[PDB]
């Protein structure tokens, strides 16, 4: 840890960018048989504003 | 995105990172420049004082690489085994209908003429070679790449394996380490007899020698193990190959998937050169690696681990992954088989369990991908306090676990 | 499931992995291709000094296994077997009416070249033939069917056994760790004169030198462990062979248990080869062994285990196999059967008893508890989850690796 920097708003920083990768997970169907799921349908932003985005 | 912005000032930046080459190479594009795969050991000096230069020489001091290779083609040319079919591979016809073949049917040259002491050595030495002799200067292989305490574990399988009506002790003299014998897995001969041993005697399993195998087993599918844990996967869900790899649901995973299953490299086949490829030195870089497929590895051996596989959890955690993405992906699937049991009747007395018959949310009934990533985007894209608790009944009471494995990893990610 | 896609570029990948060789061997398709078991006694010369080659190999670490095989061949001429009434095992006629069979009534031969000393060793020992120095020499293999500590807890059984009707005492040198006569057993007339003994006193149980077992005992029926577990299941459950057999409820227990059943295998049979099939050289992978039904192993012994089994405890957790859903199965059925006691009246006084929402089913029918199963959505009950817990919690000390840890682990938590 390097001294002479901003930790606070830095760290704040890493926390939104860790949260939103880390809550977002890839997730897609690589391969298929002839049968394919695809993912949007409606899909709106989960409970009111507030919700994950 | 190719073209991205400092909006402070309207200037133009362009990331870039270095670049990391190391391909991979596959056993048949290798067969594509060379019918046949060379075996240099020109000494020509006699089978009897080969014998005894080994002996005094690992009793103590500089055992020549050079020697131990010349005793152990001279000690193992037993021209035996009867072929029962035929056997080909990538174009090579070694072995037809009723042929009798032997090790070193594979290819073999001659090269140099330097050596270390003069020809009769101490004739002190009586047979003892296909008795044991071999057993053990192959058996060295094994424990020469281990370096953890293993060493003496696998120092006693030598030792007590090799009294087959034979009885002796140990041999040299300092602990492992890797500077003794060590010396031996970087030389491109020693290594091609290593495999020739075990590819040999994995066709004759029914031989009075295949106890050669003991120790020259590890050459076979080295470092393959991305390859391993995909067979392992199979076995522990239970799913057929192709409906594994239809769960497969990260983009660098996929791409894994591609290069382990490039057509044309015999990995499926009996008794192929493929398994081999790294000590016959086919490939410099293998494409079954787990290093060359961390993304895939990782990912299976998490899964197999909350489905309870006793191995898994001493596989090593790689570096530089997209760990939370992966781990994610692994949980759904391990959820999906792990809550979903096959279950469903096999004999009877003429008497069948007809199978006739919570419609919003709710856990999906069989193991079908389509199926789960709906319902998993139904609870938006977020693992439910069911399949995070089923994760935690699952690594808790698992004890003992060594850093960096994906044991540890596991139960400091589920046990809260 | 012919075709997969990458979904991305539309091109085919074509899923594969690794081959497995190892196919059983079936004791019925030996006798199909020889008539015979050849047993090879190399030399035949003078049985009072083998005697003497035996002992003076016995008190130091060297004595040849031809030596103690020709010794064994001599010393065991039982032509002694009053035979009840017939004897026939896989189309083979090994005696019939009132004849008197010998042991070696199953096909011998003479063998290469070699010798170790010479002629007459020592004139010492005599008369100890017929007594003792067979049923030691045959104790001996059992006692190298071992690793651990079992061994000299397990060679108290020779010396107690070779001083009945005999006394004798000490005669090994190292102990054990895989070096001394623990490598009898590779020789492949060795282990056949053993398995003609065990075969010849099962027939015979009345004979003199019955004791000759006590250590070829070991061979009945080895590598056919998944048989015996079939068995235990049984036993355990108070249930048929029928029954239980519909009680499978994984395609893979069940591809095992087909393959355990073949139709022309004697392994129902009093006398027959097939429980010697390994020994003799019938086979060299078993069909009935636990590596080639792991499977049915687990699921056998994990119930057993439920349902108070002593045995279960210890027994080896396989690799590479479907724990979660053979580990539900096992629960179902142990659940069945532990809340569905038998109970019926038995003995009277002219005086009987008849006995005719979402509760677990009247009797032990399959088709019952499925449909009882389905109403919980496929998912264990917590009732269910609380038999298991109080059948594993105060389980004590048990080792790495048995489905006996494997079920704590599981079951109590």
């Amino acid at each position: 840890q390097p001294d002479d920097i901003e930790y606070t708003s830095l760290t704040t920083a890493g926390l939104l960018y860790a949260y939103a990768v880390g809550s977002s997970a890839d997730l897609a169907q690589q391969f298929c048989v002839g049968d394919n799921k695809y993912t949007p349908d409606d899909s709106t932003g989960g409970l009111t504003t507030n919700a994950p985005p | 995105s190719v073209t991205v912005k400092r909006i402070i000032d309207n200037t133009v930046i362009v990331p870039k990172l270095p670049a990391n080459e190391d391909p991979v190479e596959y056993p048949a594009d290798y067969f594509r420049k060379s019918k046949e795969i060379p075996l240099y050991i020109n000494t020509t000096k006699s089978l009897s004082d080969l014998r005894g230069y080994v002996y005094q020489g690992l009793k103590s001091g500089n055992v020549s690489i050079i020697h131990v290779n010349s005793y152990l083609y001279g000690a193992l040319k037993d021209i035996r085994g009867k072929l029962d079919k035929d056997w080909s591979s990538f174009g090579i016809n070694i072995g037809k209908a009723g042929d009798t073949i032997g090790i070193f049917d594979l290819v073999s040259l001659k090269a140099l003429d330097g050596v270390l002491p003069d020809g009769v050595s101490d004739a002190s030495r009586t047979s003892a070679d296909d008795k044991w002799l071999p057993l053990y200067l192959l058996g060295l292989y094994r424990v020469g790449r281990t370096q953890m305490p293993e060493y003496r574990k696998k120092l006693m399988d030598g030792l007590t394996n090799q009294c087959k009506m034979i009885n002796e002790q140990f041999e040299p003299l300092v602990p492992e380490g890797r500077d003794i014998f060590d010396v031996w897995g970087n030389d491109s001969n020693y290594t091609k007899i290593v495999a020739a041993v075990d590819m040999f005697f994995h066709m004759f399993k029914k031989h009075e020698c295949a106890s050669f195998r003991y120790g020259t087993i590890v050459s076979r599918f080295k470092d393959c193990a991305a390859l391993a844990t995909f067979g392992h996967l199979c076995k522990i869900t239970g799913m057929s190959t192709e409906d594994v790899t239809t769960w497969i649901l990260n983009r660098e995973v996929a791409d894994e998937m591609v290069q382990m299953m490039l057509p044309g490299q015999e990995i499926d086949k009996a008794d192929s050169y493929m398994p081999y490829l790294i000590d016959f030195g086919l490939s410099s870089k293998s494409p079954y690696s787990s290093v060359k497929n961390p993304a895939f590895h990782f990912w299976g051996q998490l899964t197999a681990l909350l489905l309870r596989s006793t191995r898994a959890r001493n596989a090593r955690q790689p570096d530089d992954i997209e760990y939370t993405s992966l781990t994610t992906a692994g949980l759904l699937y391990a959820y999906a088989v792990g809550s979903s049991a096959d279950l469903a009747q096999q004999f009877c007395v003429g008497d069948n369990k007809y199978t006739p018959d919570l419609t919003t949310n709710a856990p999906p009934q069989g193991r079908d991908v389509v199926e789960w990533l709906g319902w998993f985007e139904d609870q938006n894209r977020k693992p439910t306090p069911d399949m995070m608790q089923y994760a935690k009944r699952a690594v808790m009471s698992l004890q003992g676990l060594r850093e960096k494995t994906i044991g540890k990893y596991a139960k400091s990610e589920f046990d809260k």
